[PDB]
């Protein structure tokens, strides 16, 4: 038997209110843990002690809360730069289990995103293929939509699309959306174009280009 | 105060084997409970393996044997000598120094696929375009694409600007190799003002390049 | 029904080593006589090694010793681990299922020569022109010259002409590495008119080039 | 003692016809054995089984004689498409020994050499080589002659040709011979010359070009 420790996940808030976040455990542990931020991309950092003794070299917006089991940590006065993980451990037995994580979000209201497509370097048309990229900068509502279509139709299952993590500065998402095509085949059409749905739109952006035209 | 980093990581096959060095910048690796942490990406962490202060071992579940864990006090030293990699590793290793919880502990990377392309980009720069310009602001880049060794780092202008560089999460293709694309807006009126040059490295293998993005001809 | 595909050669140099996986894309390697046949360039077959539906070797006459068979049949791979080769093998490797008499046995190569180039190509368009050209058809080609690793492989049209396409054997120069030319003839009111793109490819290297001929300035 | 196997090799023969090929045995074997098809460039495939039970999937023109020793086999009404090697083995003794393989080729009649020459690309005069390409298309006799000739001058000893396998649709070959000269060496003479000897022509057929024209 080993602990099997749980979390609900994905929080979403805005800046300067409470939020609570729990830690089941599924035995009877004592009181002695720990929590951990993981910003994406990076090493963790714990906050938290073996209980609620917070570590020093931190603000005063955690209030971890323990117990037997059910442990429960709060941040209270949100800061727009809080965007990763949050983790449980178990100090003092070697084998140790950890938690599950929750990744937090972080409202913002309405923010459309800059619209810009690029055609493929010359460089690349040598090689034998085309990739034409379409960048949506800064945007809140994440669920946007990238419509590639080609002389008008509608492209299906040749594009990539990648997104960022929410800015610590603006609490925006920028994407980035490629669609790959061999030189062959793009010399076959004429008008690409990129047509992006959003919710700071009234009606869909698009921003096309004309292959071969200066 | 402690600065522990590391190093060794890279691209190894099965039956392969690695040797990684926690160095310890930062003082008195012969006295401190130090300690492996692993994770997968997307994934959370895992534990693998700990030194004592006087010498134990005990390592982790499915990396029993297999794996070695040492220390050099004298060099400030740890070293860990693993082999024989199920390759279903392939992960973001961390050493962290353990002290009655854990903190301070640097970061490494490892993978350990069946193949190896070990190449290096493919750079194309994306020219500022009106397209892409926008009232006070027009955006630029530059694509590069087609890699397998994960690491790859693309800068602007040696670092200068931050503001508004935003690199994307590479992508992985069916060929099985990765891409990304990296963009920035500066303001519409410097389309090709100033100097827009984004610096390409590949740390696994040692590609360096330098790529300057104008406005479209 | 079985479809034996191997994989695993290359280049090296004595006191070497390589392994080799036939992979047995087909059913029950766990209960089938499999053996090893071999061929040097110009010369006859050879036979190397074998193993038994209950585990024996008896290996060869000359390659005694100093060379490994096994299989592994939740797998269902045959695994040959050789070493120290005398470099007096450079051959072409074939395994196959013996059932009573032998067939079934698909193909791969190997060559272990002292020294290493591994560079690729040079790649020429040869254009069509009214030297070619006779009557209602002219020929247009591509020269891919100079590189060591035996194996390359030119296409034209990723694949799309297969009439009059002949790629002629490569040459040995003084020089120590290999040169051919591969041309394809096409109707002479066709000079210009469609795609004639030559496809490099170079599977010991990465190398992957399309070369575009076209009729004479 | 191992089993020493022969064979008398190199049959030439045309379609639609008889040929038979034996298999010598030097020691006594008994009557286990088997026949292979070799075509260039590929993998074997066995035709006569461990005697003359020829196995399955093959054609009804091969007539394994199977005896003590002195094996033979027999191919009666020729297509063209066997252009390959015929081994010998011999089944059942572990360490087996083989033939030594029969090339069989396929008479014709008379067809001359289409004839090309092709000038060093500008590219590779940049490297600082030139090599000169002449090209013979199509032709039943191999026995052709290309002769280079620079400003007349009969060239001996930088020229390389190679030949491919007769055709398995018209039965023909062609013949590709490489002048590699150094951008230097090139560049001082003017007139490129390949003249091509061949039964199918009545006088050689020499194409040629002029360095430099256009």
């Amino acid at each position: 038997d080993i602990q099997l420790t749980q979390s609900p996940s994905f929080l979403s808030a805005s800046v300067g209110d409470r939020v609570t976040i729990t830690c089941r455990a599924s035995q009877g542990i004592s009181s002695y843990l720990a929590w951990y931020q993981q910003k994406p991309g990076k090493a963790p950092k714990l906050l938290i002690y073996a209980a609620s003794t917070l570590q020093s070299g931190v603000p005063s917006r955690f209030s971890g809360s323990g117990s037997g089991t059910e442990f429960t940590l709060t941040i209270s006065s949100l800061q727009p730069e809080d965007f990763a993980t949050y983790y449980c451990q178990q100090l003092n037995s070697y084998p140790p289990a950890f938690g599950g994580g929750t990744k937090v979000e972080i409202k913002r209201t309405v923010a459309a995103p800059s619209v810009f497509i690029f055609p493929p370097s010359d460089e690349q048309l040598k090689s034998g293929t085309a990739s034409v990229v379409c960048l949506l900068n800064n945007f809140y509502p994440r669920e946007a939509k990238v419509q590639w279509k080609v002389d008008n139709a509608l492209q299906s299952g040749n594009s990539q699309e990648s997104v960022t993590e929410q800015d610590s500065k603006d609490s925006t998402y920028s994407l980035s959306s490629t669609l790959t095509l061999s030189k062959a085949d793009y010399e076959k059409h004429k008008v690409y174009a990129c047509e992006v749905t959003h919710q700071g739109l009234s009606s869909p952006v698009t921003k096309s280009f004309n292959r071969g035209e200066c | 105060e402690v600065q522990l980093v590391e190093s060794g990581g890279g691209l190894i096959q099965p039956g392969g084997s690695l040797r990684l060095s926690c160095a310890a910048s930062g003082f008195t690796v012969s006295s401190n409970y130090m300690s492996w942490v692993r994770q997968a990406p997307g994934k959370g962490l895992e534990w693998v393996s700990v030194i004592y202060p006087g010498g134990s071992t005990f390592y982790a579940d499915s990396v029993k044997g297999r794996f070695t864990i040492s220390r050099d006090n004298s060099k400030n030293t740890l070293y860990l000598q693993m082999n024989s990699l199920r390759a279903e590793d392939t992960a973001v290793y961390y050493c962290a120094r353990e002290t009655l919880a854990f903190d301070y502990w640097g970061q490494g990377t490892l993978v350990t696929v069946s193949s190896a392309s070990t190449k290096g980009p493919s750079v194309f720069p994306l020219a500022p375009s009106s397209k892409s310009t926008s009232g006070g602001t027009a955006a630029l880049g530059c694509l590069v694409k087609d890699y397998f060794p994960e690491p790859v780092t693309v800068s602007w202008n040696s670092g200068a600007l931050t503001s508004g560089v935003h690199t994307f999460p590479a992508v992985l293709q069916s060929s099985g190799l990765y891409s990304l694309s990296s963009v920035v807006t500066v303001p519409s009126s410097s389309l090709g003002t100033q100097t827009y040059i984004c610096n390409v490295n590949h740390k696994p293998s040692n590609t360096k390049v330098d790529k300057k993005v104008e406005p479209k001809s």
